[PDB]
C-alpha cells in the first residue's frame, strides 16, 4: 500500500497511543484522510472522517489529524476493547482510486493476568459409534494471550495428529485457544489416560481423560 | 437561545465529468422561520452561494416530504467543481443567524 | 437503521466467474455511492471498486486488470461485483460498503477459489459433566468437523443464547478439510433442565445442523 503505517502499536491501559500514516501530495496532501476500526472477527467501521471528525457512537478518546502528507490517529484513556487493527485511507487524486494503509494491529499491554481455564473433552460416544476419535482440548479466560499446548498419552509425548489454533479474544475481552488431538478408535482404547497440557506464563494446567472413565 | 447547525453528507463525493452528484442537508428547525443555503469554498477561501431553498440552473435544491432533509444535486458535474461545499441554515426571526455544516468535498474525475 | 446484506460468495474454481450481490436498506440507495472493499484471509483491507449513484462513475483498483465489473440496480436496491477469471488470490472476505470511504460495512462473504471439493460439516456434541464443572457453572460445546470450504457459524438455542459463547477459529487438517468448536459455559444447575441445541450454518453446501448436547451423568 501506498499508504504506509507502523505494522504494530502498544500501550497499556489509561495510556495514548499515536498510529501514524504517511502518504503523499496527491493524497493526504491535498485529500481528506478517514480512518477505521476492525475488532477481532467483525468488519470494519468508520472511526474518523475528514481527518479529524467522529462519526456518531465513536468516542472523544479518538482523535485524529493531518499536516502535510502525514496523519495521525490518537487514542487516549486506551482499553482492553481497543485492542483491534486501525486502517487510515484517502482517495488519490493522481490515480483517481481510494487507497487503504496497510494497517496497524494495536495491542493492550499490562491488562491484567489471568490463568486459563481448560475443559478437556473425550470423544464423543457418537463420534466413537462413527469410528473416529477426536480430544478436544478448550483452553480460555486467559491473558496474555499467549500458551503452550502439549499432548500426553500416559505420560509420553504425542506429536502426530496435534492441530492448535492461535488465541483470540473471547466476549470478555480475555483470549481463548484449542487444540486438537485426532486418535482411531483403537488408538483411543490403547492407552489409560490421555491429558491436554497448557503452558500459560511459566504455570501449567493439565486435564485427563481415560477410555474407561466416564469424563 | 441555542440551535444546532445542519448536517451535511457525504463527507467525499467522487464522480466523473458528466455524472450527477447529489449531497444531503439534514436540518432539525425548531420553527419555520428559516432558509437552506447552499455552498462552495471559492479559491479565494470564501463562501459562494450556488442555491437556497426555497428558490447555476446546474444547482438545485429539493425539500424532501419528511421535513427534515434536502438534495443538494450538482447536475451535469464538471472538473472545476472539484472542491468544497457546505450547507447553511438562516433563522429569519426572531434573530438572523447563519449556522454553517461541516464541509464536503467533491472529486469530479476525466471520463476515461 | 443502514443495513448492508452481501450473497453470492462461497466456492469457486480457479479461472471461474462469480457474481456477488449486496441488498441494501435505511437510506436513499439511488442517489448514494456504494463500494467493495476485500480482504485476503490475515491480510488488509483493500479497495475493489466504487460505483456512483446513477452508475455512469465507476472506479476500480488497478490490481484487478479489469477482471472484475461493478455494477447496480436501483429499482431493486442491490449492488453487484461481476469477478471472472479468478485466482487463488482473489480468495478473501468481500464487504459492501456504502460512500466512497464505507460510513457502513456490511459483514462481508468469504470467496474460496479452490479445485477442492465442498463438503458438509459433521457435528458431534461436547457432553458437559462433573469435568467440564467449575462449580456454579459448566462448559458444553459442539464439535464441527471435516467441512470445505469455510466459513460454518454457530449459535446456541437459535440464538437465544449469546453469552458465554465462544466459537473458536477453525483447524485446517492435512486432509484440506476444516473443523472448528463452539462451547459455552452455563449455570451448572442448568444442565437438567435446560435443553441446549448448537446451531450450525454451512452456507457452501447449504447445510444446517441443529445438535442436542446432553449432559452425561458422570
Ligand atoms: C420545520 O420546517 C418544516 C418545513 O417547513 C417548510 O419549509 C421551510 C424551508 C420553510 O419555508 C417553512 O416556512 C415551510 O413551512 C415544517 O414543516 C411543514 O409544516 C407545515 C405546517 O405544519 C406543513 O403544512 C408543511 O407541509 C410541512 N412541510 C414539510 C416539507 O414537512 C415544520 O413544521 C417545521 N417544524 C417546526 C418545529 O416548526
Ligand atoms: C442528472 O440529473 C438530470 C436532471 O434531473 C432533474 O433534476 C434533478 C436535480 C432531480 O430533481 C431530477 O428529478 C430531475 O429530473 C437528469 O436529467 C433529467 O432527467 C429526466 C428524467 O430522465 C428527464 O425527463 C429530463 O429531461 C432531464 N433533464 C435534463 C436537464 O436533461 C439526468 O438524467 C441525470 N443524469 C444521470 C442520473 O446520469
Ligand atoms: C468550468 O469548466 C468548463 C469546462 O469543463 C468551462 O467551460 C468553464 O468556463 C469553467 N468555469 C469557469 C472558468 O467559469
Amino acid at each position: 500500500s501506498v499508504l504506509t503505517q507502523p505494522p504494530s502499536a502498544s500501550g497499556t491501559p489509561g495510556q495514548r497511543v499515536s498510529i501514524s500514516c504517511s502518504g503523499a501530495s496527491s493524497n493526504i496532501g491535498s485529500q481528506s484522510v478517514f480512518w477505521y476500526q476492525q475488532l477481532p472477527g467483525t468488519a470494519p467501521k468508520l472511526l474518523i472522517y475528514s481527518n479529524n471528525q467522529r462519526p456518531s457512537g465513536v468516542p472523544d478518546r479518538f482523535s485524529g489529524s493531518k499536516s502535510g502528507t502525514s496523519a495521525s490517529l490518537a487514542i487516549s484513556g486506551l482499553r482492553s476493547e481497543d485492542e483491534a487493527d486501525y486502517y487510515c485511507a484517502a482517495w488519490d487524486d493522481s490515480l483517481s482510486i481510494w487507497v487503504f494503509g496497510g494497517g496497524t494491529k494495536l495491542t493492550v499491554l499490562g491488562q491484567p493476568k489471568a490463568a486459563p481455564s481448560v475443559t478437556l473433552f473425550p470423544p464423543s460416544s457418537e463420534e466413537l459409534q462413527a469410528n473416529k476419535a477426536t480430544l478436544v482440548c478448550l483452553i480460555s479466560d486467559f491473558y496474555p494471550g499467549a500458551v503452550t499446548v502439549a499432548w500426553k498419552a500416559d505420560s509420553s509425548p504425542v506429536k502426530a495428529g496435534v492441530e492448535t489454533t492461535t488465541p483470540s479474544k473471547q466476549s470478555n475481552n480475555k483470549y481463548a485457544a484449542s487444540s486438537y488431538l485426532s486418535l482411531t478408535p483403537e488408538q483411543w482404547k490403547s492407552h489409560r489416560s490421555y491429558s491436554c497440557q497448557v503452558t500459560h506464563e511459566g504455570s501449567t494446567v493439565e486435564k485427563t481423560v481415560a477410555p474407561t472413565e466416564c469424563s | 437561545r441555542p440551535w444546532n447547525p445542519p448536517t451535511f453528507s457525504p463527507a467525499l463525493l467522487v464522480v466523473t465529468e458528466g455524472d450527477n452528484a447529489t449531497f444531503t442537508c439534514s436540518f432539525s428547525n425548531t420553527s419555520e422561520s428559516f432558509v437552506l443555503n447552499w455552498y462552495r469554498m471559492s479559491p479565494s477561501n470564501q463562501t459562494d452561494k450556488l442555491a437556497a431553498f426555497p428558490e447555476d440552473c446546474r444547482f438545485r435544491v429539493t425539500q424532501l416530504p419528511n421535513g427534515r432533509d434536502f438534495h443538494m444535486s450538482v447536475v451535469r458535474a464538471r472538473r472545476n467543481d472539484s472542491g468544497t461545499y457546505l450547507c447553511g441554515a438562516i433563522s429569519l426571526a426572531p434573530k438572523a443567524q447563519i449556522k454553517e455544516s461541516l464541509r464536503a468535498e467533491l472529486r469530479v474525475t476525466e471520463r476515461r | 437503521e443502514v443495513q448492508l446484506l452481501e450473497s453470492g460468495g462461497g466456492l469457486v474454481q480457479p479461472g471461474g466467474s462469480l457474481r456477488l450481490s449486496c441488498a441494501a436498506s435505511g437510506f436513499t440507495f439511488s442517489i448514494n455511492a456504494m463500494t467493495w472493499v476485500r480482504q485476503a484471509p490475515g491480510k488488509g483491507l483493500e479497495w475493489v471498486s466504487t460505483i456512483s449513484g446513477s452508475g455512469f462513475s465507476t472506479y476500480y483498483a488497478d490490481s484487478l486488470k479489469g477482471r472484475f465489473t461493478i455494477s447496480r440496480d436501483n429499482s431493486k436496491n442491490t449492488l453487484y461485483l461481476q469477478m471472472n477469471s479468478l485466482r487463488a488470490e482473489d480468495t478473501a472476505v468481500y464487504y459492501c460498503a456504502k460512500e466512497v470511504y464505507g460510513d457502513y460495512w456490511g459483514q462481508g462473504t468469504l470467496v474460496t477459489v479452490s479445485s477442492a471439493s465442498t463438503k458438509g460439516p459433521s457435528v458431534f456434541p461436547l457432553a458437559p459433566s462433573s469435568k467440564s464443572t467449575s462449580g456454579g457453572t459448566a462448559a458444553l460445546g459442539c464439535l464441527v468437523k471435516d467441512y470445505f470450504p469455510e466459513p460454518v457459524t454457530v449459535s446456541w438455542n437459535s440464538g437465544a443464547l449469546t453469552s458465554g459463547v465462544h466459537t473458536f477459529p477453525a483447524v485446517l487438517q492435512s486432509s484440506g478439510l476444516y473443523s472448528l468448536s463452539s462451547v459455552v459455559t452455563v449455570p451448572s444447575s442448568s444442565l437438567g433442565t435446560q435443553t441446549y441445541i448448537c446451531n450450525v450454518n454451512h452456507k457452501p453446501s447449504n447445510t444446517k445442523v441443529d445438535k442436542r448436547v446432553e449432559p452425561k451423568s458422570c
